[PDB]
């Protein structure tokens, strides 16, 4: 199979995938919000004053170019961005600065007390505007609270203008950020320790761009622009100049914002807001806890653990303790074992004190026989014979002996035939010995444990009707196998045993087809 | 389920006799210990979500090899089932604490535990680690005797898993 | 078989839920009032022969037909079985009073008992009458404040009454 | 900036009346729970690095577009700005928790912060999400009963949640 694509495009694809580390993967994708590192400061137009322009510092020893540049920066900051004509330049003040008689801080104080500063920012202004400008130009920030305006207005009214300028320049905040050597700069465009949330917006409101200025020579004049926002404790306006709507227009900060649908989804039937609820459950939250809560939702089958055993009525027959009787046994263990043995081997039939076998109990107490030999004796005893053999058919006797001595129901008709022939040819004792000498008995009860009802659990080799035949044979905890019932002691499983089942299964198969 | 009172009644009934001094003294012990056990269950119920999340995280920290692609610990379904299992264990531990017997655990969790874990290839060591975590935070969550009962039941679960 | 605590746990498991604060409070209250329950159970246990003898005398005074030739308690065997039945029912009622749940009765005492009596021919109205007589005989021993700290135990009397009623209702 | 006491004082002053007996009882109850309040503030202050690291991990796992090339938290500078903002807002939440009043948070932190994030082109919704994650981590740390005397503190938990939610709603 030849080249499916021309080599030029393969080269173009390879070089496009090479210029990116890892090629094209799902994790190294570009961000859909396409913001350069300089996005914010560039769209705001504050790149120069915030990052690009260096901090101008002037110590007492300095050369000519440092001095000239420092004065350029000082005049471009302190005097707004307003042009300061040559007739206004202070020569004695900068002679004092050059000599080292005053620092940059003292020079700033002299400049703010000069009539350039007053004429621009004081004499044609309200005091609110003067305070705004003074904060911007002398502290590098905007007023944070109305308390500052009240404080500065009272300070000017009482002590006059120079004390106000001193409070600006003798403040611990001025000395923290500018000390004595460096020119003030707009400092709220980066987060400092004592900033407040409104400072950024308010300074950005006071800053008119690089080519803007704080001029009194506007046609509207010199007007306060934060006089209302500071009293309401509002933020400031973040509307930047018009020259900047051409910067980084392909950035998408609001990428996570959802576009609304043209019409809202409505559910006419179960109410109107169910699709919104389904949507919120699906999307708003993580899938993990969604699945976890779905897994623990209560089932519609409201079935306890004992459900199913309560239905067939065999909770007790299953939760009875398994009695084992060793050779050295106490009196209470012995009496309890006798009680259990009589409750099981005699089909929950009342046995009277005159019918209890005291010699067999003595033999068991000594150790001459085991639980197994005791059970064999009891099954050969006249109590057992009279209640389960002498007024019954052999079918009833066989099913009942299976139930009482093996704890299970017969599995097929071969058991009936086998045991009937056994009794007929070898008598009743051999028939009992088959049950007690059986491999089943020895596997499950084995010489020391009392028989119990096994067939309420699956037994290997069971015929799936043995469970049902035991449920039929079992009559409940308060049920017995008495021969004193009104009709007699009668067989229960004859038709089921011989037939192998109900005889309705082919029709169940037919029904599970079409209908 | 197999509790103090139910064992008492089962023994009395299996011997076909009333409740005597021994059985009533056992029930009395149950009724006294109910207070620490019930409020340990209360404290365990309150902090169930944190306990389950921490137990899952501990399983993953001890068994980092389950969570990468291709095996049992991978996927939201598997991790959700992990949270569900640890919540099951905690639920039945609190049940056993309230009932003052390992009947809830023995009947709902432990019975069939090994066959089920084998069939679905769930390592018992994961749950052992989760329960050891649960033990660590129940040490600090609970004080005095309540700590003692909650530890007995957590350790019964652990022993059954091991 | 269940006690009150296991009944609550089983109901909470059907919800996949832990036990609520309110349900835990109910269980704590059950436990705190457990000494009274123990005294009631001791009252039933210790006075069992008196309760059964009183009930038997009253039952065979009211219903003379049970002890005539042809009655359901005529020969010694049938009377012995009757007394055993009464003892068993009282024993299980005491089990239920200790447990706090009628579950032991329904799972064991009254499991196949109505069908047992129906197949035997026992008049279940008379069995329920014997159970009511036992309830009357047992209330006087439950309420006896001699030799026990006096307090409010009407709830235990009502609970024991309801267990006796549940037995009688299942029979008849 | 004022606390609960000065809030009550301001409401009393506008009416022009003394503080009522109910108000004085309320403030005294506040003072009596102040010890638990200090515990909660210390829980916030001690575990602040863990809180913010966790909230940052969850925020950038949930919103990967912030940390990939072009994203608003992408270069080290903007990542540092993001983590610093989380620091700051947690700080002011703890301040408000101590004062018993959100006035410090609203006045000094939250007020013009939406405008700042609009001007800078920062996703305000992502900042609100970060405040929420940082809320959940802080709540995990407050409820820690280790090394602190045990007792009910639900009022403090709800109050801190209100402060975190107010921060989130103001930023967004
Ligand atoms: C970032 C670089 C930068 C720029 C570009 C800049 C421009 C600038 N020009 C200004 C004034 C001015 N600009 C002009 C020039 C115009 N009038 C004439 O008719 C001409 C047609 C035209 C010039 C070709 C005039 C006359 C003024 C004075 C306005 C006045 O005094 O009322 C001012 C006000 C400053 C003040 O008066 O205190 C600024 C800030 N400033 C800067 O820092
Ligand atoms: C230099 C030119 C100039 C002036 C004069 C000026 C007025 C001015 N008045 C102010 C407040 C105020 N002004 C007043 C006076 C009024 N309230 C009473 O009802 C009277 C009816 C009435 C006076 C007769 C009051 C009471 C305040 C304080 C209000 C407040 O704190 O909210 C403030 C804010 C500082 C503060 O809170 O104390 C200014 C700046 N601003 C200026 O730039
Ligand atoms: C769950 C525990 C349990 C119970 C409750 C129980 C009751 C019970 N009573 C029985 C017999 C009996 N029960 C009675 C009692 C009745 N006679 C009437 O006169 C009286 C009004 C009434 C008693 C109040 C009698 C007379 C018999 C024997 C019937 C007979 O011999 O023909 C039987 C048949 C067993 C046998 O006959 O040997 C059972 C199963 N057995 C149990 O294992
Ligand atoms: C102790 C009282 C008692 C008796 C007597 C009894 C009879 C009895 N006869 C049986 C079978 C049988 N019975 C007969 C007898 C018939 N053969 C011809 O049809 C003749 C017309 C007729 C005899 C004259 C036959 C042939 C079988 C075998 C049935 C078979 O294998 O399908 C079976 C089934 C088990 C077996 O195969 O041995 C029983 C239970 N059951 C009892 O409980
Ligand atoms: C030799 C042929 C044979 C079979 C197959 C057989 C099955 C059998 N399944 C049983 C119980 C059960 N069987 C199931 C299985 C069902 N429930 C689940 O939800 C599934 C939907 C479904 C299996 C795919 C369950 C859950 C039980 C427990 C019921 C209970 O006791 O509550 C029982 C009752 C005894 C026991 O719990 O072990 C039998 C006898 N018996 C037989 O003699
Ligand atoms: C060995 C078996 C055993 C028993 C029998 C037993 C009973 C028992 N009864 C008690 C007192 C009590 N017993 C009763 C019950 C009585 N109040 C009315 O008079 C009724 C007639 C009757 C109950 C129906 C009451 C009300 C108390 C006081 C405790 C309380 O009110 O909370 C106490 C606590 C002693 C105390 O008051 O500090 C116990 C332990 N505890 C045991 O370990
Ligand atoms: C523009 C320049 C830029 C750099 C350089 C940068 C580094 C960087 N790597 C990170 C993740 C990471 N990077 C590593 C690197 C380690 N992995 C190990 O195999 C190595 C021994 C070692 C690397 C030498 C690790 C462990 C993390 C995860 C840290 C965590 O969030 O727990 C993170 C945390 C943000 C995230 O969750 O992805 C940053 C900020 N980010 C940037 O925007
Ligand atoms: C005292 C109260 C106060 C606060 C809180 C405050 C925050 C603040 N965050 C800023 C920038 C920033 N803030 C963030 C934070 C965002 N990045 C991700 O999207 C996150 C969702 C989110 C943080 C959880 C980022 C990335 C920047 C840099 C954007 C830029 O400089 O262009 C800035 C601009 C100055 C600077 O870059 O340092 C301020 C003033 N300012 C205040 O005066
Ligand atoms: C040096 C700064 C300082 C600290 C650190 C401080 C903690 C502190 N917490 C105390 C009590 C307490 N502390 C708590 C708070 C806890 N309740 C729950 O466990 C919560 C997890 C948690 C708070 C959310 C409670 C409920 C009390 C007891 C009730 C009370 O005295 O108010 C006490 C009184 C003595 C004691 O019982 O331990 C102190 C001194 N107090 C201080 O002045």
């Amino acid at each position: 199979m030849p080249a499916v694509v021309a080599d030029q495009y393969l080269a173009m694809a390879k070089e496009l995938a090479a210029s990116r580390f890892g090629g094209f993967t799902k994790e190294n994708i570009p961000s859909p919000m396409a913001q350069p590192e300089s996005y914010g400061r560039d769209r705001l137009g504050i790149a120069a004053v915030a990052t690009e322009n260096p901090k101008v510092t002037l110590r007492a020893p300095f050369t000519s170019e440092e001095f000239q540049g420092a004065l350029y920066a000082i005049y471009r900051h302190i005097f707004g961005n307003t042009y300061v004509m040559e007739s206004e330049r202070p020569t004695t003040a900068e002679s004092q600065l050059k000599d080292g008689r005053i620092t940059v801080r003292g020079f700033i104080r002299l400049l703010a007390k000069s009539e350039v500063y007053k004429s621009r920012f004081f004499q044609k202004t309200s005091q609110n505007r003067f305070i705004e400008l003074s904060h911007k130009l002398l502290l590098g920030r905007a007023p944070y609270d109305q308390a500052e305006i009240s404080y500065h207005l009272d300070l000017w009214n009482t002590q006059g203008y120079d004390a106000e300028i001193d409070s600006y320049v003798d403040s611990e905040e001025y000395l923290d950020f500018f000390g004595e050597d460096t020119v003030p700069f707009l400092r709220d465009f980066k987060y400092q320790t004592g900033q407040q949330g409104v400072g950024y917006s308010r300074l950005l409101n006071l800053y008119d761009g690089y080519a803007g200025s704080d001029t009194d020579r506007a046609q509207s004049g010199q007007k306060a622009r934060l006089n209302g926002t500071i009293a309401q404790a509002e933020p400031g306006s973040i509307e930047r100049p018009s020259a900047l709507q051409d910067t980084w227009k392909f950035a998408n900060p609001n990428y996570r914002n959802a576009k609304p649908p043209m019409v809202k989804a409505l559910a006419l039937e179960p109410v109107d807001l169910l699709f919104l609820n389904m949507a919120k459950d699906l999307t708003s939250v993580s899938r993990a806890e969604w699945l976890a809560k779905s897994y623990t939702q209560p089932s519609r089958y409201q079935q306890t653990e004992t459900f199913g055993q309560e239905r067939i009525g065999a909770v007790g027959a299953i939760e009875t303790p398994r009695i084992n009787l060793r050779a050295p046994f106490t009196s209470e263990e012995f009496q309890g074992a006798l009680y259990a043995i009589y409750r099981h081997i005699f089909g929950n039939t009342y046995v009277m004190e005159s019918e209890r076998p005291t010699t067999a109990e003595s033999q068991l107490k000594d150790g001459r026989i085991t639980v197994r030999g005791f059970i064999r004796l009891l099954a050969k005893s006249e109590v057992y014979k009279s209640r389960f053999f002498q007024k019954t058919s052999q079918n009833r006797f066989i099913e009942l002996s299976h139930k009482l001595l093996l704890g299970r129901a017969p599995y097929d008709q071969a058991e009936i035939s086998y045991h009937l022939d056994l009794w007929n040819t070898q008598g009743y004792d051999a028939e009992i010995d088959s049950y007690v000498d059986s491999e089943e008995y020895l596997d499950f009860f084995g010489e020391d444990t009392v028989p119990y009802f096994r067939g309420f659990k699956y037994q290997t080799g069971q015929s799936a009707e043995g469970f049902n035949r035991l449920v039929r044979l079992y009559d409940g905890w308060a049920g017995s196998d008495t021969d004193r019932n009104v009709g007699g002691q009668v067989a229960r499983l004859t038709a089921n045993l011989t037939r192998g089942g109900s005889g309705l299964e082919p029709f169940i198969v037919m029904a599970n087809s079409r209908r | 389920s197999r509790t103090v009172i139910t064992e008492v009644i089962a023994t009395a009934d299996s011997q076909g006799r009333f409740l005597n001094s021994t059985e009533l003294q056992a029930a009395f012990g149950r009724f006294e210990r109910a207070v620490p056990a019930i409020e340990a269950a209360r404290a365990l119920t309150k902090n169930q979500d944190a306990l389950v999340k921490g137990a899952v995280q501990a399983v993953f920290k001890k068994f980092p090899y389950v969570t990468q692609p291709g095996e049992k610990g991978y996927g939201d379904s598997n991790q959700a089932k992990c949270a569900r299992d640890i919540g099951y264990y905690l639920r039945f531990i609190t049940y056993s604490l309230v009932a003052s017997g390992t009947g809830p655990l023995d009947d709902y969790v432990i019975a069939g535990l090994r066959e089920v874990n084998r069939a679905f290839n769930l390592n018992p060591l994961w749950y052992i680690e989760a329960l050891n975590y649960i033990k660590g935070e129940t040490g600090k969550l609970l004080s005095g005797q309540s700590k003692t009962e909650a530890l007995l039941y957590i350790d019964h679960a652990i022993n059954a898993l091991s | 078989m269940n006690d009150v605590f296991t009944r609550a746990i089983a109901q909470a498991d059907l919800k996949g839920s832990f036990l609520l604060e309110s349900d835990l409070d109910k269980l704590a209250s059950f436990a705190k009032e457990g000494v009274k329950r123990l005294d009631a159970v001791a009252a039933l246990t210790n006075n069992a022969p008196a309760i059964i003898s009183d009930a038997a005398h009253k039952l065979f005074a009211e219903q003379q037909e049970l002890i005539q030739p042809g009655g359901n308690a005529y020969p010694h065997r049938r009377m012995a079985a009757c007394l055993r039945d009464m003892e068993i029912i009282l024993r299980y009622v005491s089990y239920a009073l200790l447990a706090g749940d009628a579950s032991v009765l329904d799972d064991r005492c009254l499991n196949g008992l109505r069908e047992t009596y129906n197949a035997l021919g026992t008049p279940t109205q008379s069995v329920a009458r014997a159970v009511q007589l036992m309830k009357d005989a047992a209330m006087v021993h439950l309420k006896s404040t001699a030799n026990v700290t006096v307090g409010d135990c009407s709830s235990l009397y009502s609970e024991a009454a309801t267990y006796f009623d549940k037995a009688a209702a299942s029979i008849a």
